[PDB]
């Protein structure tokens, strides 16, 4: 239905350069048109020859700084880069390798690890800084953290000190690893979103945030720290992260300006002592400020310097070092993705509302408005494909707000925009003024559409009155008190965008019923009762019937067989219109309205007894059954 | 005792145009013209009129047997008319300017009455109604509300956005379930230490502020925020180089400053109601 492009193998990064996407998938760099996903050129990295080995995709950088080029950065060659001089308005390819005579125990140009990374593009002091972070197993040059500089030359890189780069020891090389997840730049610091240990051999795993001022050839800050995302339940590992500025209203809600950066970022409780996540997901935002405040506050790295070693002011050898108290926020849905594992996040804001769309591992995507009042409902919500959405996403602006994200899905990445899906895709009239201030709908009778384009006089923003399709049960005991499920449409009453259950109320008849709010959705009602009278459901602005509902009274008729065996286990059958007899519960076997069938209960006797029915009000005991000894 | 006698058209019954238009169409008839009986109005039990522009609902005292009432959304400023609806049960003037509302005393079947956007200042009228049970009085500019300590029979009540401080009054209102507390100034909670049986709360985004304080270069305010047991609730996030050294949020603050502040966070669970306590303090400063 909307703007699609799939490739030949699953894209691993997206990147856009003035009007044009650029894919970095598998063994491919595909470039699409950035008017309508139109694939005009492409590459064919393919799958290179180590052995046979397939060309994932580590990075894509694009830099107009000296010349307009692409540089992809592939997992075969040791991870090595190739530039991408353009056409001119738009073959034409290098590669960035020179030889280590300068001293081959280190390998410059060795940019990508192929068991994740993260690369960061900045054109620092007349050159361009490439800011690595490698996950690194037992193997032999590739380092984990590394500011290495780019030459004019444009066929290789170069570090500038012995610490220009971290390194994970060999002893704790493959032992507990490092995952990058995301980084990025903010008030000249560069940040890393991280996933690994909690510390040396601890079990469970972790999440922390780091950061360095960089200058030629940086890392002079380097200092971790913990991110935890709790509510009121630690979510440990890390899903995914996006930067961008606060909502006028998110604005208020956590202390932030309206053009401060905030590091919004989906978190995941992870299973037993493991980094795999369940599918329980959090969300929270980080102000970059108030974590540059953290830091300010007053362990030495394991990793880098000796576990057992002792060792370790204000920046705008000069050694690294660890945090022991996490810096940590609060979850801003409340958990309402608490049973669903969130892949993506991106945030956009119109107006004052801060929107924030979101993946799922089971290709979910939907829009929320994020705000820490009500977790409100995802104004857009369906499935790309059975493939979970990818964390790659890239968020665009254009002018009078047109927007769109590009979201991944294995090798689908779809072009959403920000405006919402129209108001053609909203189900019913409740759900139709749910949409936020911009989007201007109005519900038109039976369908929902936008301001003008009602056909009939009946087009409003306020006034959606109920409707009940059908009730459970039926019917009800004398003075019972069951519970009932009723549902339809339009039962919340609206303003602040959002629709609750407060000016609810339902009526039986003449008695007023009782709601379970918490239960009760905006379609589903529970209310609790206790003749054929109707039912009355007001939502405000009007109400509704339902002619259905009856008082009937139940009563057994007559019972056989009479007698049975002295244990017990002959099916006994009630006639009339949650048996249980000497007490001890029987079982029932066949249900109705008109016929019973139950199983007896051996029970220790040899006398007779009174059979209960409990249908919420005990009722008749009936024809009395007798226990007897053949 | 209002009974007209005579068939009389529905245009002088109701001197509002508009009131009087909406009981032509409930009564299918063909224009405002047209007369009516007193047993046409009898057996009119429910009007609904949101966003009608009905400036008057002169006439009501004719309909007896009206149990729901639908005006939000009008321009109502009086209630005289329905002084006497013997058996008025459910009523709806939000977005209003109904303020007098000391004319529903005796309504004592009056069950859920909603008065949000009418801009109400007092209400102790409410104490007329110790029958009610749900009531709303959200978004307007209520300061006390000793009133609702005997309207011990709502199970629902709302209060979302006015000024109410201090919320005790609703402490031995047991019989509760859905309260709304949000964008009022709430700093205290032990208040609602004894609503075991609510199912749903709303304790979010209190704008508390305190009397001015001489600015210091070194500055210290007392937390006053206190939970539902009565702790002094961990303030999340504090501005302007603030840190909380329990129980006093200390300042650095070389220059002059206006103001401080420090939103806070403490998600409670009162009897079986789940709800997040969220608010920003502010300090005055001079």
């Amino acid at each position: 239905q909307l703007p699609n492009f799939t490739a030949e193998t699953p894209i691993q990064n997206v990147i856009l350069h003035e009007h044009h996407i650029f894919l970095g998938a598998t063994n491919y760099i595909y470039v699409l048109n950035e008017e309508d996903l139109q694939k005009v050129a492409e590459y064919k990295t393919g799958p290179v020859l180590e052995v046979w080995k397939d060309n994932i995709n580590m990075a894509l950088v694009v830099d107009t700084y000296y010349d307009d080029q692409l540089i992809s950065c592939g997992s075969v060659n040791r991870g090595t880069c190739q530039r991408h001089v353009f056409p001119h308005n738009h073959s034409e390819v290098h590669c960035i390798f020179s030889p280590q005579i300068e001293e081959p125990s280190q390998c410059p140009d060795c940019v990508v690890s192929a068991l994740g990374a993260k690369v960061l593009s900045s054109v620092k002091d007349r050159f361009i800084n490439f800011f690595v972070g490698n996950t690194i197993n037992s193997s032999y040059p590739l380092h984990s953290i590394s500011v290495r500089r780019l030459k004019e030359t444009k066929d290789g890189f170069m570090f500038l000190t012995d610490q220009s780069y971290i390194d994970v020891l060999p002893e704790f090389r493959d032992s507990y690893p490092i995952k990058y997840v995301h980084a990025f730049e903010s008030n000249n610091f560069i940040y890393f979103l991280t996933v690994q240990r909690e510390t040396l051999d601890a079990q469970t795993f972790h999440t922390r945030i780091i950061r360095f001022c960089s200058i030629n050839s940086g890392l002079h800050s380097y200092m971790e720290m913990p991110l935890e995302c709790i509510l009121t339940e630690v979510f440990n590992i890390l899903q995914a992260a996006y930067v961008s500025k606060p909502g006028a209203q998110l604005a208020r809600q956590i202390g932030a300006s309206l053009n401060d950066d905030i590091l919004f970022a989906v978190f995941a409780q992870s299973k037993p002592d493991s980094a795999e996540p369940m599918d329980r997901s959090a969300m929270c935002a980080f102000p970059i400020k108030y974590v540059n405040d953290f830091f300010n506050k007053i362990r030495c790295l394991q990793h880098f310097y000796g576990p057992n070693h002792e060792h370790c002011s204000g920046c705008e050898d000069e050694y690294r070092t660890e945090f022991t108290t996490a810096l940590q926020r609060v979850d801003l849905f409340m958990g309402q993705f608490s049973e669903v594992l969130l892949t993506s996040i991106s945030t956009f804001i119109k107006g004052d509302l801060t929107i924030a769309n979101l993946g799922t591992s089971e290709g979910r995507f939907m829009q929320v408005v994020v705000s820490r009042s009500g977790p409100s409902t995802p104004h857009v919500n369906f499935l790309l494909d059975s493939h979970p959405v990818s964390p790659e996403v890239i968020v665009e602006h254009t002018l009078n707000q047109n927007g769109y994200t590009l979201v991944i899905t294995g090798k689908k990445i779809t072009k959403i925009p920000l405006n919402g899906l129209g108001c053609r895709h909203f189900q019913s009239c409740s759900q139709c003024l749910s949409a936020p201030p911009f989007v201007q709908c109005g519900w038109c009778h039976d369908k929902c559409v936008r301001s003008e384009e009602c056909l009939s006089g009946t087009w409003t923003q306020q006034i959606c009155l109920p409707a009940i399709y059908k009730v459970f049960p039926n019917s009800a005991p004398l003075e019972g008190g069951t519970r009932l499920t009723i549902c339809g449409w339009d039962f919340g009453f609206r303003r602040n965008n959002k629709f609750d259950l407060k000016k609810t109320r339902v009526l039986l008849g003449n008695e007023s019923c009782t709601l379970t709010l918490s239960e009760s959705t905006m379609n589903t009602l529970k209310c609790t009762v206790g003749f054929n009278m109707s039912i009355i459901i007001s939502n405000g602005h009007g109400t509704t019937q339902y002619s259905t509902f009856s008082y009937v009274d139940p009563v057994i008729t007559s019972i056989s067989p009479k007698y049975g065996p002295m244990a017990g286990g002959t099916l006994l059958t009630l006639t009339g219109n949650h048996i249980s007899i000497g007490g001890k519960t029987c079982t029932l076997k066949s249900v109705s309205n008109s016929i019973l069938e139950c199983y007896t209960p051996a029970q220790t006797i040899s006398t007779e007894f009174a059979v209960k029915l409990k249908i919420d009000l005990a009722n008749r005991e009936t024809s009395i059954f007798s226990y007897r000894e053949d | 005792m209002e009974t007209i006698t005579v068939p009389t058209p529905i245009k002088q019954i109701f001197s509002d145009d508009a009131f009087a238009e909406t009981i032509k169409d409930n009564l299918k008839k063909k224009s405002v013209t047209d007369a009516v009986t007193q047993n046409e109005l009898n057996s009119i039990d429910q009007i609904i009129a949101n966003n009608s522009d009905i400036k008057s609902v002169q006439g009501i005292q004719y309909l007896p047997n009206v149990t729901k009432l639908f005006l939000n959304g009008n321009k109502l400023t009086d209630i005289k008319p329905l002084a006497n609806l013997k058996n008025l049960g459910w009523l709806f003037l939000d977005e209003n300017k109904v303020k007098d509302l000391s004319s529903l005393k005796d309504l004592k079947k009056l069950k859920s009455l909603s008065l949000e956007h009418n801009g109400i200042s007092d209400i102790n009228g409410l104490v007329h109604l110790p029958q009610l049970e749900s009531l709303y009085l959200g978004n307007n500019k209520i300061t006390d509300i000793t009133v609702l300590s005997r309207l011990t029979k709502l199970d629902t009540l709302s209060l979302e956005d006015n000024q109410i401080s201090d919320i005790v009054p609703l402490a031995g209102l047991t019989k509760l379930q859905n309260l709304y507390l949000s964008k009022n100034h709430i700093s205290d909670l032990r208040a609602l230490a004894g609503l075991k049986n609510l199912d749903v709360l709303e304790l979010f985004s209190q704008e508390c502020l305190n009397k001015p304080i001489n600015h210091q270069s070194n500055l210290v305010v007392p937390n006053t925020v206190k939970n539902t047991d009565g702790s002094l609730v961990t303030p999340e996030i504090i501005s302007d180089d603030g840190d909380y050294e329990k129980p006093n949020v200390k300042w650095h603050l070389p220059e002059f400053t206006n103001e401080v502040s420090f939103i806070f966070y403490q998600p409670v669970t009162i009897g079986k109601a789940k709800a997040r306590f969220h608010g920003r303090v502010t300090q005055p400063l001079k």
